[PDB]
This record gives structure tokens, C-alpha cells and sequence, in this order.
């Protein structure tokens, strides 16, 4: 359960993650989840977070307000500098 | 603040070569006062605790169709004996009224069209 | 019963060159058999 | 006749469908004696056919070094390539499907599933 650090950049035509080692074949994985599940379930749920997990590290959310400007899948728009150990998605 | 940065530095190290250090660390330094913080005795201790974990992490803050095939295979017969990607035997056809819109990539029938250039340039 | 035999060899093994095969019988016969490839002391 | 670029492309083109063929056998598994056999008799013929286009291949290079000069001006030239489009501007109305260029020596030098024996070899027998 450690926090990695993220370096989120608004871009234009992107998150930067960067990974210490894991040592295994499994890349890190993204998911979109909606906040209406959650440990304390408050008031003001109603957004979606964009969430990425590795087991080398632990898990990391980034909350999307928009509606549409990205598309959150694995193969299309990730990409895994396994070597350097930065991870990539857009 | 010292505390904190010897803490900080002294966790960076013991998070990279394994805690196998941090024992290493300690009983090197043990009646040094400098490393107290390594022992539980120490306020500092749980701080450093976390540290080390966090370091592992990498998130802590460091310090500081006829026709088609045969005009297919006829322009890429003309345009294989090319001097020049752009100076071919097709690109003052198109802008002299032969209208054949296989050329642009936006045509299926290109990807083949590219092969059959290439088979005929390696036919050269 | 050559013929038989050679043509048999052949036959079982048509994946191998029967021209290289021949012009390598004709050349150790040439140069080797007619020319005293068998010696005693 | 495209001797230099359409005819050897061909050739090329089918010696290589030959490669792959035998190169498919040879990949594939093999049961008994009689259907080994059967396949390097086969794979025999096809090397018969692989030698004899690359035999014509090689004795159609000849008027090439003739017409190569004219071949290469790719720039002085222009109106062969409109003369011959205008001709292939010729019987419009030919309402067929062509799909058999490359099919057909695919499926030529190729086996279904009852005979283990291709269309060029299909009498073939041991």
C-alpha cells in the first residue's frame, strides 16, 4: 500500500506514472469505476474515477468530471516502459 | 531539519538495498546518537517506518475485376521505375485527367497496389 | 538386378538429387575405380 | 507482353507459392510409411515444376538488356502508359467476379481433406 507518484499534464491533439520495480510479466492495469461503491459510501457520489493498479505498488484514482474526452482501455492507449518502469495511458 | 533528512536519506538507502540494512545501519551506529532513530527509543522511529515503505513505493518527495487489376498492375508497372518517390510516372497523369483514385490511402485496393509496386521494384 | 536396384534407390528417397547422385557414382568410378582403387600390400 | 516486369513477377510469385507448399508439408505432421511416401513423391514433382519456371525465369532476361535504357526513362516517355490505359478503357461491359489470380495456385498446389494428394499430383499413385 504505497502511494506512487502520478504527473498528471493537460493535453491536446495524459498521466505519467512512475513504477518501481515489480519483476514480474504482468503489466500495471487500468479500470474506470463509477464512485457509487466505496468503503465509506457518503453523499456526493455521482463521478467516475480512473483507477490504476500494479502489485509491485498499490492502487491509484484519478477522478474524470467530464462526461467524455478519453477512452480508459488496456490495449488501445497504454503503453509499459517496463525497463525505466514508467507506465503509460492516454 | 536534520532528523527528518537523515531519516528521509537513511530510509531512501534502506528501501533500495532492502531492510537488511536498516539492521546493518543500526548496530554500525548503535551508540551514536545520529542513528538513534533507527531503535524504537526514538520519537522518530514510526516516521521512518514509513519512509522506507514509501521510498519503495517510488512515491515519496526526495529530499532537498478485370480491369481493375490490370490498371492496378499497369500503373504500378509505371510507377516501380521511379527516379524519385514523388516523380513518378502517375503523379503527372493524375494531374493531366486520369482520374484513379487507388493512388490516395484512403482506397482499400492501395495495400495491395503498395505490394504490387513492391514485387515489381523487386522485380528490379 | 542392378537395374532393379538402382531404380529401387531412387525411388525410395525422391526427395534427394538423382542427377548429383549419378554424377557422383560416374566420378569416384572415373577417377578412383578405373584408376586402381583397390590395393593390397 | 510484360516479359520483364509481369511475366517474371509471375514466375517469382509461383516459386514462392511452390516454398510455401512444400514448407507446409514439412511442418506438418506425418502417420505411416505409404502417405511419407506419398508426400516426397509430391514434393518431388513440385520441385520438377520449381526448377523448369526458374529454368524460363533465367532465359527471359536477354531482350531486357535491349529494352532497358527505354524502360528506365521514366520521365521522357509519358504517353505509352496513356495509350495503353485508352486500350484498357476496352469491352466495359464484362460483368464478372476475377478472384482467381493467386487463388488458383493456392489452391492448385494444395489437398482436400479425402486425397492428401494436391491438384497437380491428384493421379499420382504409389
Amino acid at each position: 500500500r504505497p502511494g506512487y507518484k502520478v504527473t498528471k499534464q493537460r493535453d491536446s491533439e495524459l498521466f505519467q506514472i512512475d513504477y518501481p520495480e515489480i519483476a514480474e510479466g504482468i503489466m500495471p492495469r487500468h479500470r474506470f469505476m463509477s464512485a457509487y461503491e466505496q468503503r465509506i459510501e457518503p453523499p456526493d457520489r455521482r463521478w467516475q474515477y480512473l483507477l490504476m493498479a500494479a502489485e509491485p505498488y498499490e492502487t491509484i484514482a484519478f477522478k474524470v468530471p467530464s462526461r467524455e474526452i478519453d477512452k480508459a482501455e488496456g490495449k488501445f492507449w497504454t503503453h509499459w516502459n517496463r525497463e525505466t518502469k514508467q507506465f503509460f495511458l492516454q | 531539519p536534520e532528523v527528518r533528512n537523515i531519516v528521509d536519506k537513511t530510509a531512501s538507502f534502506v528501501a533500495r538495498n532492502g531492510p537488511e540494512f536498516e539492521a546493518r545501519i543500526r548496530q554500525n551506529e548503535i551508540n551514536n546518537p545520529k542513528f538513534n532513530f533507527l531503535n524504537p527509543n526514538d520519537p522518530y522511529h514510526a516516521y521512518y517506518r514509513h519512509k522506507v515503505s514509501e521510498f519503495k513505493e517510488g512515491k515519496a518527495q526526495e529530499p532537498s475485376s478485370a480491369f481493375d487489376l490490370d490498371v492496378v498492375k499497369l500503373t504500378a508497372q509505371f510507377v516501380a521505375r521511379n527516379g524519385r518517390q514523388f516523380l513518378t510516372q502517375l503523379m503527372q497523369k493524375e494531374q493531366r485527367n486520369y482520374q484513379f483514385d487507388f493512388l490516395r490511402p484512403q482506397h482499400s485496393l492501395f495495400n495491395y497496389f503498395t505490394k504490387l509496386v513492391e514485387q515489381y521494384t523487386k522485380i528490379l | 538386378l542392378l537395374e532393379y536396384l538402382q531404380d529401387y534407390t531412387d525411388r525410395v528417397k525422391p526427395l534427394q538429387d538423382q542427377n548429383e547422385l549419378f554424377g557422383k557414382i560416374q566420378a569416384e568410378f572415373e577417377k578412383k575405380w578405373e584408376n586402381g582403387t583397390f590395393p593390397g600390400w | 507482353m510484360e516479359t520483364i516486369l509481369e511475366q517474371q513477377r509471375r514466375y517469382h510469385e509461383e516459386k514462392e507459392r511452390l516454398m510455401d507448399v512444400m514448407a507446409k508439408e514439412m511442418l506438418t505432421k506425418k502417420s505411416t510409411l505409404r502417405d511419407q511416401i506419398n508426400s516426397d513423391h509430391r514434393t518431388r514433382a513440385m520441385q520438377d515444376r520449381y526448377m523448369e519456371v526458374s529454368g524460363n525465369l533465367r532465359d527471359l532476361y536477354d531482350d531486357k538488356d535491349g529494352l532497358r535504357k527505354e524502360e528506365l526513362n521514366a520521365i521522357s516517355g509519358p504517353n505509352e502508359f496513356a495509350e495503353f490505359y485508352n486500350r484498357l478503357k476496352q469491352i466495359k461491359e464484362f460483368h464478372r467476379k476475377h478472384p482467381n489470380e493467386i487463388c488458383v495456385p493456392m489452391s492448385v498446389e494444395f489437398e482436400e481433406l479425402l486425397k492428401a494428394r494436391e491438384n497437380p499430383s491428384e493421379e499420382a499413385q504409389n
